[PDB]
């Protein structure tokens, strides 16, 4: 048996969201229901056990059901907080396996975006003694979580070299990623500068560093 | 406190062959049925295995019956997952879990990354971030390039400083290896007085690396 | 011979079976192993809301010698 | 003791309770005695139903008689 | 099969003690629950009291609290009820009961007669009823308390056997009869005996009752 | 504690369905287990049903129950019914701690045939006279419905002095049980020529007597 939840769930603060579990097989009601929470980099947490069952230190904002008839689950949030933003995965069982759904992304709808800190870093003497050359470029508090990066050596595109993480969200919900451009030292000291661009909702802010002059 | 500690997590080759353990504490060990669930980087969890507090009934996924052979030692409050002939897709941080009945899992462990990949073991290079000259803020790092497996582990001034410090997600590159950075924001008027020394972890390759990160001149 | 003198491995919402062990004083010692994963509910059907869990007894055996035998099964819960 | 051994004393649909009964001139001079919490048990909606019975599971111990935990036991097959 | 054999019903004077004994077979007596239950003359079945298996779980009903002590024996496998301060209201066949769970049982006994009262024990005289198909019995004649037995031929003889439920005559005593109708034939042939036995007084006649 | 109310009787006639109610006072009926009982007279008890609608082995099917929530009660039914379902019926249930039974209720089978008395008188015994004293034994059995009236001649003049009739009683065929007994000194039956018992059933009177030897 399978079970489905959907990819995503999206609501503003304070409002009511529900997240549903079907099941594809088997009867739903003869198997206990559990809810999981997992935070960016954390082990999952227990939200709801056997189905209704909130453990202390759960908030109870948070509540499960089940529909015997629909075959399907539900968890349901109430009183939305920013603080909730998290994947959740049902799970249940039969008398030999046991089975989570895929996870839903809880969004919380209308929540400040703001634009991306840039730091980039030229170079180390000390990497450029080991003939390699990097440009870091460190993105940081930035909503929503989409972001371009664009390498420039003095006006020109820079092709090859870059390296891109995905947006990955930490805790204040905002969001941050890192781009590594890798140069030859002599592409480094040839040119003038290098740029970083990273672009967010059609809004550039850009970063330039030098090769260490006077 | 329910505690629960996995480890012998590491880079394996495929076909290779791994022993996960986990000790608990904070509970009554053997009137508690335990499972293993798992989850590959970015993707959803997966259960795994399963076993009951005698030892008595044994379960399986279908993806591992056969390859994998879960235990516990009553005596000893540990759980075991003997991991044989692995496979690439078996990459996963592996939990351990506590399960009141079977199919009910009420807590878990931290986790333990198991990576199955032919590639070798590598310690990072790592390359101080000199702060720029120009708030009153400087930014200044530790670069951490191309090491495999994850992960690293950074700190500053030993853990003394922890104040406006960001350490990276890790970029994984075309070639295979991983690279990422750490900065700290630090008043720009300490440049000349406090020294900034980032330590670099990497237990993969059991390589611990002290950096000083001065202002260029 | 335990069955002989009571009920309880049949009546119970976790029934179990006695298995013969022999040997040693006592030479013949009956182990007990829960029927069923699930525990019967007030139909007569295997319920998984719940399981059977054997209750183990450390018993002194013969020097001496003390070991751990199952006893008969429980129906345990995860409500409380 | 067995309530650090084992849960299942508080975790049964017929839970009990421990009772220490030290004898001197007795090995093994400690022994714990189990006693039914309730007439009922536990259902799954966690209240004591008396559509059937906690009832102690009695045991033939060397050194007498003892009870070790106890089942739950319906008056239907 | 199960059976439960119900004993030490007789007659008590009022502010006094009895003690039942019920020997059950048939089942693993340890395992359960057993009651005592109650049925004055004529009238409805009254729960009594009821305890668990081990022993260690006691119930009465309020009628009896603090008078009446249930308990048992398992390696005995009997039950049984200590009776104290009877009243006359206390009067009643006693019903041993084998309980599945507290509250649902499932098999009876044949019960025991308690009778409290003042009045003296006192045993019948047995008067044969001679005949005139034929009829014949006995005169089982002022007696009490109840009950009497009356079998025909050691046990041999149940056909046409007729044994009537007893008067209470307004002295306070008790008199019944047996009947038999034989063949015509039989009164040369046939020793037709009726078997009195009055428990109470330690009565036990045999009667040869002829033309 | 609580109690439970049954209707103190219940009649119909072969072939029909039947159905006896037991009401409970307090507590929440379908919280505890209901058991019906069957007492034919002079008898023990005998299970019909337990555990609402659990049903012995040995129990014909026409036999059931169940509950009723709403009206915190629960009911007995027999289809098809026969004249040996005749008899008292008791509900049963319990709390935490009492036990507790119904009044009974006695249930007839209507259409019965109608049947005279069977009679047979008795003298004393030489016996009985040898101790001074002297008992008329009036045996009346197969009646039916359930009530006689009974009166002694003294030749032919009635007589009220030393009569004792027992209450009728019924038989396992269905049909009653009753007797009289007239008590005589030696004097007045070897006064008198004749000693008749007299029955009166529905109408029809039937009549014994005897004479001393």
């Amino acid at each position: 048996f399978m079970l489905t939840q959907p990819h995503s769930v999206s609501e503003s603060p304070g409002k009511t969201v529900t997240i549903s579990c079907t099941r594809s097989s088997g009867s739903l009601a003869n198997y206990y229901v559990q809810w999981y929470q997992q935070r960016p980099g954390s082990s999952p947490t227990i939200v709801i056990f056997a189905n209704n069952q909130r453990p202390s230190g759960v908030p109870d904002r948070f509540s499960g059901s089940i529909d015997s008839s629909s075959n399907s689950a539900s968890l349901t949030i109430s009183g939305l907080k920013t603080e909730d933003e998290a994947d959740y995965y049902c799970q249940t069982y039969d008398p030999y396996s046991v089975v989570f759904g895929g996870g839903t992304k809880l969004t919380v709808l209308g929540q400040p975006k703001a634009a991306p800190s840039v730091t980039l870093f030229p170079p180390s003497s000390e990497e450029l003694q080991a003939n390699k050359a990097t440009l870091v470029c460190l993105i940081s508090d930035f909503y929503p979580g989409a972001v371009t990066v664009a390498w420039k050596a003095d006006s020109s595109p820079v092709k090859a070299g870059v390296e891109t993480t995905t947006p990955s969200k930490q805790s204040n919900n905002k969001y941050a990623a890192s781009s590594y451009l890798s140069l030859t030292p002599e592409q480094w000291k040839s040119h003038r500068s290098y740029s970083c661009q990273v672009t967010h909702e059609g809004s550039t802010v850009e970063k330039t560093v030098a090769p260490t002059e006077c | 406190e329910v505690q629960l500690l996995e480890s012998g997590g590491g880079l394996v080759q495929p076909g290779g062959s791994l022993r996960l353990s986990c000790a608990a504490s904070g509970f009554t060990f053997s009137s508690y049925a335990m499972s293993w669930v798992r989850q590959a980087p970015g993707k959803g969890l997966e259960w795994v295995s399963a076993i009951s507090g005698s030892g008595g009934s044994t379960y399986y996924a279908d993806s591992v019956k056969g390859r994998f052979t879960i235990s516990r030692d009553n005596s000893k409050n540990t759980l075991y997952l003997q991991m044989n002939s692995l496979r690439a897709e078996d990459t996963a941080v592996y939990y351990c879990a506590r399960d009141l009945i079977h199919g009910v899992t009420r807590n878990w462990g931290q986790g333990t990354l198991v990576t199955v990949s032919s590639a070798s073991t590598k310690g990072p290079s790592v390359f101080p971030l000199a702060p720029s000259s120009k708030g009153g803020t400087a930014a200044l790092g530790c670069l951490v390039k191309d090491y495999f497996p994850q992960p690293v582990t950074v700190s500053w001034n030993s853990g003394a400083l922890t104040s406006g410090v960001h350490t990276f997600p890790a970029v994984l590159q075309s070639s295979g290896l991983y690279s990422l950075s750490s900065v700290v924001t630090v008043p720009s008027s300490s440049l000349g007085t406090q020294t900034y020394i980032c330590n670099v972890n990497h237990k993969p390759s059991n390589t611990k690396v002290d950096k000083k990160v001065e202002p260029k001149s | 011979n335990p069955k002989r003198s009571s009920d309880y491995y049949n009546r119970s919402t976790s029934p179990w079976n006695l298995h013969r062990n022999e040997d040693r004083y006592p030479s013949v010692i009956w182990e007990a192993k829960c029927r069923h994963l699930g525990c019967i509910n007030a139909d007569g059907n295997v319920d998984y809301h719940m399981n059977s869990v054997p209750i183990q007894q450390e018993i002194l055996v013969l020097r001496l010698e003390k070991i751990l035998v199952s006893v008969g099964c429980t129906c345990v819960t995860p409500i409380v």
